[PDB]
């Protein structure tokens, strides 16, 4: 159901566009429900232990159940008073004190009831956590991926250049495990990033002697003393690049002597031959290291320990002892470094006791190091659940780092994952793998929402686990008391901490539809254990090629945090595991299938993708030989038969923003990542009117996000209006006959976070019919489902006497007259009744010192009345504050007692609206305390707020009336048709008297039972509405009641405000323009807009120049259709005009004309094609210039672009045929009145007496250290001494000179300022003492 | 202090000096009582702590308590390592055609607001308001006399304009307020390239001088009339920008025929012509009465009336020009280069009130004149080379000979991709050079019989020939082809982006493009940081010395002579000896000449021309030399300035 | 070097903003010194007429002022 098509581009849809914020609802919807990921695999260090420090056997907690149950105050109610979305967090326990096998406590079992155990906030129904009434918006993670990694950390490290190699584990909830190499080839570790110590000691720590740490990594080689001779097992293989230093020969026959070098020829004769078994010499055995300890036989002394180096004498007291078998190290200088014998040559600790009191000492320098505490410290690091944690993710991501099989394991590493990491680190070391990539998306894991908020649970039970161990331990009483343990403060304060106060929990930006969307589908790489700013570096900020599908390159905002927030794509999701995914069509060896594959960042690598702008034939095959495609992170060429995958969309990268953009392609990529953040700040103006040059994708947009009320069931509309919208349901209701209906509230003029005027209109008209998932009321910045961030302007590119200089932009009367870029703000200014020492602020209407101006706005009680014009000095609420003593000067009293005295003890604090702004009051609101006397205005306020609230849910229980007795009626006369006799009963006699057998009977009974549920559903909705509308209402620990007064101004668009384009054309309104002396045509129409051509050429912004010459080809058939319009009808049924104009776009593909239809129901479409004929130009294969000439075709306009133009206010024609179109402009955020500001003296602070305000007026400007050094290039002594003393920090300084300015003296008459003087103090409260001496 | 509603505000000082005065109170109680080694130590050792947290926290562990987390801020710590004035504001910056050169448009709430002493003093000083408190009520109420009285009051009251990055002098200019109608400071446009400032939403503050000496100081040393030259470089500050520039281009390049012939008048007399029509504008080579004026030797004004060959535009334009300067050839050339190049002469030649009312009649002339023309930019304009697919095709098919003969060994596969790369960067020029070519100069016209050749004027050639922001390479990426991308690891591409701005992109090297971007954006972020870094060390460093002692003796200093790179690259530049004073009598191809300590005038610094390339060596007193003790010598130091 | 250059000062409130304030100041407070102001940095933070520009006749008289005691 839509009145409005326009069509563009070439390729196929193929697969839609999925939902926008999909991964940011369904993050949180999984840390809820299921098991043993989100909320229940939350409790996993309390799902089996919590045993209380092995007190009464054991025992337990144990967490069984939890559930939800509803919120309390609700996401509406939430917002007006400053209270969270929140949630009650019941979980049923069960206290046991069951033993292993007999005595101490037997058995009890209590299965105690839930206890609420804090309350953790529930996300709205467009992704928003709500917050003491801000909105809110958690952004996602990007952080490292957890698993283990070999880092490169190749280049200069410490001079001359030579790799170093480095392995490191990273862990989800434990300390790191790092393991680097250094200069001179030795093994050191750092755990949890400490000082290094050698990678033997852990070896050690857990449970391994230096002969079996020997054996691990090096391979052994034995030596045989018999015959009164040195032998050895000789392989040939272990001889590669090595020189022979003695006659290596066996069989009777001399492979290779003692000198020259052994070549592979000689490996392979020696090989071939089957050579193991040959004589050696004693000075080639002294090189080697020795493995096991050698104790000789006769005497029982040991001859040298393990890892020591050999020699001639060792080797001889070797062949006296007796022994058959010598264990030593082969090793190289190549493949096979000797690092480990290394390490262990600097290991001071040579067993397990010393290598556990060498770490305990090293992780916990103070204590002395004792049994216990040296084990279980070292126990507590990378082997225990509660101390350290890979996670599900992190075991599988280490698995395929150590080329393992399963991708299952255990969270704490063991023994042997150790091992297998140093292994693969020395592979890789020496020439065997290659280093890991950081900046790839492989190893950078999406950390979303779910995953924070369990994370920050997992630390508060981490909390509450000490208190209830120790509490349990201590206490052994008979009851139970489990509620009244496990305390709410702890939870609640975590989880608190996070959602509203810890960063990535910032402000929604919800300034347009574009804006909030982009917003939740951001990603940062910094935050909570990641990145930062000092850090970061050229790599990560830069965009890596893995990053094409899965974020924008183009997204990402300029300055400090420019590379690290990048957004995510349109058709991109997140993966199971955690990585980042992206869709791709299959093709099976020739033929493209219709089916999609999300392939990861591992896996895309792997497999042949190939682009969408590689034509096809009519269906399968492709049409030329060799395309683009991309394949091992490389854009190179491919065969017919050799591509494997295929992109599913030309918009497959970038992000929403940037495919908001029309003519993305013909812009630069430094001007389109200022497009991209010039969109979003664009303000919702007065009555948005539909883009002309469009997308496409603006469609899909606004329905994604909550601005827009989307129709949930479709049927018909029954009753329209600006208040409400209730649609029929008509074609397959529910389940059960209860009754038809669709009721839409839809909220109207509400303020947003950045004061914009959020407001819902209905699109859809009364006795409609509408289908399921349909724009039936419109929002703020849409027109109907397609977005729209401004209006349509009629621009110019030409020179205006310095008006439009260097980007600025030249407006018209017209575009202020017609109120097209009006934007309507909605502001809350408060009032706080304090209470002093010296007594209580009351609100009141008899403020001291007021006239005639204090009634006329404000009431009886002293509030604004609702809807009254303010202006910038009147009061909004009347309030005095209690002060007495005063004292009063001789001159003040005098004064006082000639005029009156009236001198009341109480002083004035009103909330006045500033100067400057005006407007008109819109809605008033009083939060009382809890025990105090309620205003007369309040009290009306709030019978307004019980009678409407009434009234409309009895209005609300009468609408499903109507349904539900239309309903019954209808299945009433299936059977028993009573027909005209019927429609003239009551309401108990409707409900009797039912149907006979069958499918009839049994459905009225359970719409009596849902008729009887929406009756005792009234009384208790209106039960607790009235409940929450007279309730305490608890502010604040201050004191007595405040008051909310939300006044509504709208401001035109005044010269100065920054107003920019699409294409990163930035600009700011010079001077208004009247319409009389704008440039004009042979016709009567004039220019809207005129811009500076000279910015165009700059900056390689080409795509805007396409937007303006296509827009006055949309222009041009709107003007062709209202021409038909208008002078009656004329044509009537002009359906070939508009077939015409649908099919003439070169003839290409992807378009559909007026087939079926008819007369009226075109009249729609062509009344909405009035304004403008609309295009829909995508992105990557958007329109083409020739297509954009045609298009200047059929409407009737110059095939160019040019057009001669009249001056104005001489008449004349211009020189040059300037360019006339229709570029769709709109208003930005910023703009004047809120950038403007002005103080002569106001507020001082009360460490430095510094110019400063906020309350009344606006702190001073800073001169800084910048402005000194040009005040003292030029010399202006003068200036710099007043403006460092006088003006800004002089406390009798800048009231003298003050007086001498009013007396027009000017003068100075400066001092010492009190910067320096409370430097001064400063420096003499220390040891030192400074002193001005005079001469 | 006690903050809203309870909740006191105290600072981490009484946290320290109490702790310090609880352990020595205990420690004097201790020295007293029973005393115990271990416990009166163990005391002393913790007033220790406590008196060297309070001096300094710093280093040893740092005392935490006070609930925060943090540590406590010490006295040391409140002094190791932004001045907020009043009478100041600011707002966003906009353009101001009609105003000069000395003015800049302040709004009238802003203005108002600012000056309140002022509006205060005068208004109690004429009448109106009985007292003070009379005329804050009147100036509260703004009722319409008061504005009045507000022009008095800023009518030679110079007011303090400053940018945010402040890099140069020019930074902070000062200007004569002009009320205007509205929320937004308007500003010069020829002032705009000294702060570095454009019409993208950027906000300037202004200060308002309040002393009679700061007055001075702003109108005399800080006004934008006195700053007409750089500090950094002799040539113009304030010279004429993009839209002035093209509108001085337009009303010059002299088009053959179309309404042209040689209707000869008199100077002003060719406006009416102008105006009335018939005859086109920069139409053929007319002549034209030339009333001329020249100076030599004895000063004075000397009349040179002669029929000189020039242009319409050319004619109206010298209109504009002062009484003196060789005329006629300053209007004969262009506008791009020259125009910068005409205001230096007129500067040197003239004075600083001619050149500044010259600098508003060609700001006003220039931005009329743009208008006029109506120059724009329309898709046509970027005519693309008819000869992009058949270089493109040939520069493919060299680099498939050098991949198929690299698939069958014959030369060097290590470095076939540097030799690639050059046949890419090649056709890249190629393509540029066919492009520029066709796109400079093109057309037809018809000069009386029919058939010629001038010059395109295309919009983009003509802004990219008069400077207006338009570069060879910005026009190459345009309608030509962007060259040799760059990849994240540091090395090029081997396919660079055969397409342009005015094609159809592909998605493929846009994803390429994003890397040259980012890396630029990031590059620019990095460097203007570090930019302000090495200003600031160069500044503490700098920032004692100043000229003083008048004028020293000293003889000897730097042999100054040409940067010559001639050795072996064709590369001279004689223009580092002026305003410089020489070291004593430079020697001549003769005898005399030079004198001893004469400064070489800008006139004076054209005469060494008089003798000759042989004279390319002259010794000249500098400040690295100079027999000053603590400062400078005004002689050594030279006069490169505004002034 | 420019940063060796700068280091090197006579005034003591001079070197202690630039330069780290705890180590200036504590060589400074040992040794009996005394910024006799001809500097423009340090004149600047006192706040008084700075020795250049529309100054530098007042430091000159007050400098020649300064030799009788």
């Amino acid at each position: 159901k839509k009145r409005i098509r326009k069509d563009f581009g070439k390729r196929p849809q193929v697969l839609d566009v999925p939902y926008l914020l999909s991964i940011q609802l369904d993050s949180f919807q999984k840390f809820i429900e299921q098991d043993p990921e989100g909320q229940y695999g939350l409790e996993a260090a309390f799902r089996s232990v919590f045993p209380i420090q092995s007190y009464s056997g054991n025992s337990e907690l144990q967490y069984v159940s939890y559930r939800l149950g509803e919120p309390v105050f609700d996401v509406q109610e939430c917002q007006i008073r400053g209270v969270t979305y929140s949630a009650p967090l019941r979980v049923k326990l069960r206290l046991v004190i069951y033993e292993r096998e007999a005595p101490e406590g037997t058995v009890k079992d209590i299965k105690e009831q839930e206890v609420y155990m804090g309350e953790i906030p529930l996300m709205t129904d467009n992704g928003t956590f709500v917050i003491n009434g801000t909105e809110r918006v958690i952004v996602s993670q990007l952080h490292r991926s957890p698993g283990v990694f070999f880092d490169s950390d190749k280049g200069k490290t410490h001079s001359s250049g030579k790799v170093l190699y480095n392995a490191r584990i990273i862990p989800y909830r434990g300390s790191w495990l790092d393991f680097e190499f250094d200069p001179k080839d030795n093994l050191f570790v750092r755990i949890d990033r400490r000082r290094k110590l050698p990678a033997t000691i852990i070896l050690r720590a857990l449970n391994y002697t230096t002969e079996q740490i020997l054996d691990l990594f090096f391979e052994k080689v034995i030596f045989e003393i018999r015959d009164n001779k040195l032998q050895m097992e000789l392989v040939p293989e272990r001889l590669r690049g090595e020189t022979a230093s003695f006659d290596i020969e066996a069989n009777g026959k001399v492979y290779v002597e003692k000198g020259r070098r052994i070549t592979a020829r000689h490996i392979r004769q020696l090989e071939k031959d089957d050579v193991k078994l040959i004589e050696v010499p004693v000075e080639y055995i002294a090189g080697k290291v020795v493995a096991k300890d050698y104790i000789d036989e006769s005497t029982g002394e040991l001859i040298c320990a393990a890892n020591m180096e050999l020699s001639l004498d060792l080797l001889a007291k070797l062949s006296q002892s007796g022994h058959k078998r010598i264990e030593t190290l082969f090793t190289n200088d190549l493949d096979h470094g000797p690092y480990i014998s290394e390490t262990l040559r600097v290991d001071p600790t040579n067993d397990r006791l010393s290598a556990l009191v060498e770490i305990y000492r090293m992780m916990r320098p103070g204590e002395p190091p004792t049994r216990e505490a040296a084990e279980s410290l070292f126990e507590n690091l990378f082997f225990s659940e509660d101390r350290y944690d890979l996670s599900a993710v992190g075991r599988m991501k280490f698995n395929r780092s150590l080329l393992r099989e399963e991708i299952e394991g255990s969270g704490i590493l063991s023994k042997d994952d150790i091992i297998d990491v140093m292994k693969k680190l020395i592979d890789i070391r020496n020439g065997k793998g290659e280093v890991d990539d950081i900046d790839h998306l492989g190893n950078r894991r999406i950390r979303s929402v779910g995953e924070m908020a369990e994370n920050q649970f997992r630390v508060g039970l981490v909390r509450v686990e000490r208190a209830v161990k120790e509490r349990l331990s201590l206490g052994d009483l008979d009851t139970l008391m489990p509620q009244d343990m496990i305390n709410a403060k702890p939870i609640s304060a975590a989880v608190k901490e996070f959602f509203g106060s810890s960063q990535l929990s910032q402000f929604m930006d919800q300034n347009n539809p574009l804006s909030e969307i982009t917003h939740k589908r951001r990603i940062s790489a910094l935050g909570p254990g990641g990145l930062t700013r000092e850090r970061a570096g050229f790599e990560v900020r830069d965009v890596h090629p893995t990053h094409y599908g899965r974020v924008c390159p183009i997204e990402t905002p300029e300055g400090p945090n420019i590379g690290l927030i990048n957004s995510l794509s349109v058709y991109a999701q997140t993966n199971e595991y955690g990585f980042l995914e992206t869709p791709y069509r299959k093709v099976t060896d020739g033929v493209v299938t219709d089916e999609i594959h999300y392939l990861s960042a591992i896996e895309e690598g792997n497999y042949v993708i190939a682009q969408a702008n590689s034509n096809l034939d009519e269906e399968g095959h492709f049409v030329e030989d060799l395309v683009t495609c991309r394949s091992k992170g490389e854009s190179s060429l491919f065969s017919r038969d050799q591509v494997d995958y295929m992109d599913v969309s030309t918009q497959q990268v970038v992000s929403v923003g940037a495919s908001l953009i029309p003519f993305l392609e013909h812009d630069d990529a430094n001007r389109a990542l200022m497009g991209a953040n010039m969109q979003r700040q664009a303000v919702p103006t007065l009555r948005a009117d539909k883009p002309l040059v469009g997308t496409g994708m603006e469609r899909a947009v606004a329905v994604d996000s909550g601005v827009t009320a989307v129709a949930k069931r479709g049927g018909v509309v029954q009753y329209v209006d600006a208040s409400r919208i209730v649609i029929k349901v008509n074609e397959d209701e529910m389940y059960p006959g209860e009754a038809g209906i669709d009721i839409y509230n839809l909220t109207k003029y509400t303020r947003s976070n950045q004061n914009t005027c959020i407001n819902q209109m209905p699109c859809v008209s009364l006795g409609e019919p509408v289908e399921r998932g349909d724009v039936l009321a419109d929002g703020p910045s849409t027109d109907l489902g397609e977005l729209a961030l401004g209006q349509n302007m009629r621009v110019a590119f030409m020179p205006w006497n310095g008006y439009n200089f260097e980007d600025s932009i030249l407006v018209s009367e017209r575009v202020v007259q017609e109120d097209r870029f009006t934007t309507i703000h909605i502001q809350e200014l408060a009032c706080v009744s304090r209470d002093t020492k010296l007594g209580p602020e009351e609100i009141t209407a008899d403020i001291p010192n007021v006239g005639e101006a204090a009634l006329s706005k404000l009431d009886e009680s002293g509030i604004v009345y609702i809807g009254a014009e303010v202006t910038g000095g009147d009061i909004l609420v009347g309030k005095v504050t209690p002060k007495g003593e005063t004292q009063l000067t001789p001159e003040e009293k005098l004064l006082r007692a000639i005029f009156g005295e009236k001198a009341s003890d109480v002083k004035d604090s009103s909330l006045r609206v500033p100067n400057g702004v005006s407007g008109t009051v819109i809605d008033v609101q009083v939060f009382t305390r809890d025990g105090v006397e309620k205003d007369k205005r309040a009290l009306e306020i709030e019978e307004m707020q019980l009678k409407q609230a009434k009234k409309d849910l009895s209005e609300e229980l009468q609408i499903l009336e109507a349904g539900l007795f239309s309903r019954i009626r209808a299945v009433l006369v299936a059977g028993g048709v009573e027909a005209e006799k019927l429609d003239k009963l009551p309401r108990d006699r409707w409900l009797e008297l039912g149907l006979t057998d069958e499918e009839k009977q049994n459905q009225l009974e359970q719409l009596a039972e849902q008729y009887d549920e929406l009756k005792h559903e009234f009384e208790k909705k209106l039960e607790a509405k009235r409940r929450k509308i007279t309730q305490g209402d608890d502010l604040a620990p201050g004191v007595l009641k405040i008051v909310k007064v939300y006044l509504a101004v709208k401001r035109r668009i005044q010269p100065g405000d920054k107003m920019a384009g699409r294409h990163g054309n930035k600009g700011v309104i010079s001077k208004i323009n009247p319409i009389e002396d704008m440039p004009y045509d042979e016709n009567g129409t004039p220019v809207d807009i005129v811009l500076n051509p000279l910015g165009v050429p700059s900056r390689m912004n080409i795509g805007q120049i396409l937007e303006t010459h296509l827009g006055m080809a949309a222009k041009g058939i709107g003007d062709k259709i209202n021409a038909m319009l208008k002078q009656q009808q004329e044509v009537a049924k002009l359906r070939e005009f508009i077939q015409r104009a649908y099919d003439l776009g070169a003839d290409v593909r992807q378009k559909v004309d007026l087939s079926t239809f008819s007369d009226e129901e075109v009249m729609r479409l062509a009344e909405n094609l009035r304004k403008g004929m609309p295009i829909a130009t995508p992105v990557f294969d958007g329109a083409k210039e020739a297509e954009i000439k045609e298009l200047l075709k059929l409407g009737d306009l110059p095939t160019s672009g040019q057009i001669r133009l009249y001056d104005g206010r001489t008449g004349e024609q211009f020189e040059r045929p300037v360019t006339v179109g229709y570029m769709y402009m709109l208003k930005l955020n910023h703009l004047v009145d809120d950038k403007m500001h002005a103080r002569s003296t106001g507020s001082y602070s009360l460490v430095t007496q510094q110019p400063l305000g906020g309350k009344a007026q606006f702190g001073g400007q800073r001169f800084g250290e910048m402005e000194v050094w040009a005040l003292e290039a030029y010399g202006a002594a003068y200036t710099l001494q007043e403006m460092l003393t006088v003006k800004s920090d002089d406390v009798n300084g800048r009231t003298k000179m003050y007086k001498n300015i009013v007396d027009g003296n000017h003068q100075m008459e400066p001092g010492m300022p009190e910067s320096f003087n409370v430097l001064l103090k400063e420096i003499r409260s220390l040891g030192i003492n400074i002193e001005l001496e005079d001469e | 202090v006690p903050l809203d509603g309870g909740r006191f505000a105290t600072s981490d000082l009484n946290d320290l000096y109490r702790r310090v005065i609880n352990r020595n109170n205990r420690l004097k109680r201790l020295l007293d009582l029973a005393a115990p080694d271990i416990i009166v130590r163990n005391e002393k050792r913790m007033l220790q702590e406590a008196v060297d947290a309070l001096l300094d926290n710093g280093r040893r562990g740092r005392a935490i308590t006070g609930s925060n987390k943090r540590p406590l801020k010490s006295l040391a710590d409140m002094i190791k390592g932004g001045k907020r004035v009043d009478y100041s504001g600011r707002s966003v910056i906009t353009v101001g055609p009609y105003l000069r050169l000395h003015q800049c448009g302040l709004p009238k709430k802003m203005a108002l607001e600012l000056f309140k002493p002022f509006i205060y003093g005068k208004l109690e000083l004429r009448g109106l308001a009985t007292t003070i408190k009379a005329a804050k009520k009147m100036v509260e109420r703004e009722e319409a006399v008061v504005w009045d009285i507000l022009d008095e009051v800023i009518r030679e009251h110079p007011v303090l304009l400053n940018r945010a990055p402040t890099l140069h002098r020019l930074g902070i200019q000062a200007f004569e307020p002009v009320l205007i109608e509205g929320k937004a400071i308007q500003l010069h446009p020829l002032v705009c390239a000294a702060y570095n400032a454009d019409f993208d939403g950027d906000q300037m503050a202004v200060h308002v001088p309040l002393t009679l000496e700061a007055q001075l100081e702003a109108r005399a040393l800080m006004m934008s009339t006195n700053n007409i030259l750089s500090p950094a470089n002799g040539e113009p500050i304030i010279v004429p920008s993009q839209d002035v520039v093209l509108g001085l281009y337009y009303m010059t390049r002299d088009c053959v025929n179309a309404k042209g012939e040689g209707m000869v008048l008199t100077g002003p007399k060719e406006a009416e012509r102008l105006y009335r029509s018939g005859l086109a504008s920069l139409h053929a080579r007319v002549k034209v009465r030339i009333t001329e004026y020249e100076k030599d030797a004895n000063g004075e004004l000397v009349a040179k009336t002669s029929l000189k060959d020039t242009t319409v535009g050319r004619a109206i334009l010298w209109m504009i020009v002062p009484k003196g300067l060789p005329y006629s050839i300053v209007n004969q050339a262009l506008g791009k280069k020259a125009i910068s190049k005409m205001l230096n002469t007129c500067y040197r030649i003239l004075g600083l009130k001619p050149t500044v009312i010259f600098a508003d009649q060609i700001m006003y002339t220039g931005f009329a004149y743009a208008a006029r023309s109506g120059a724009s930019v329309g898709i046509d304009d970027m005519v693309i080379p008819e000869k992009k697919h058949e270089i493109i095709s040939e520069a493919e098919a060299e680099v498939a000979e050098i991949q198929e003969q690299f698939q069958s060994g014959l030369v060097t596969a290590g470095e076939r991709y540097n030799k690639v790369i050059d046949i890419w960067a090649a056709a890249n020029d190629r393509v540029s050079k066919a492009m520029m070519d066709n796109l400079q100069t093109e057309t037809v016209i018809n000069r009386d019989g029919q058939e010629e050749k001038q010059v395109s004027f295309n919009s983009i050639y003509m802004m990219a020939d008069s400077g207006a922001r338009g570069s060879a390479a910005q026009i190459r990426q345009l309608a030509g082809m962007r060259g040799l991308m760059a990849k994240p690891d540091g090395s090029i591409i081997e396919t660079p982006i055969t397409a342009n701005f005015r094609e159809g992109l592909n998605v493929l090297q846009y994803f390429i493009s994003t890397h040259g971007a980012r890396k630029g954006l990031a590059d620019t972020a990095l460097k203007t940081a570090n930019s302000g870094y090495l200003t600031r060390r160069l500044v503490d460093v700098a920032q004692d010395l100043v000229v003083t002692e008048d004028d020293c003796g000293t003889h000897e200093g730097i042999m100054m002579t040409p940067v010559i790179e001639g050795g072996d690259v064709k590369e001279p530049l004689r223009d580092r000896v002026l305003g410089r004073v020489t070291a004593e009598d430079v020697l001549k191809p003769g005898t005399a000449d030079i004198l001893v300590p004469r400064n070489t005038l800008l006139h004076e610094q054209w005469c060494d021309l008089l003798e000759e390339n042989s004279v390319d060596a002259v010794k000249v007193r500098s400040v690295v030399s100079c027999d000053t003790d603590f400062g400078v010598c005004a002689h050594c130091y030279g006069r490169d300035l505004a002034r | 070097g420019i940063t060796k250059a700068s280091l090197a000062t006579e005034s003591f409130i001079s070197a202690a903003s630039f330069q780290e304030t705890t180590r200036v100041l504590t060589e400074a407070a040992v040794a009996g010194k005394r910024d006799e102001l001809r500097g423009l940095k340090e004149n600047v933070i006192v706040g008084r007429l700075i020795p250049a520009g529309t100054g530098y006749a007042y430091h000159q008289d007050r400098m020649r002022r300064r030799a009788a005691g």
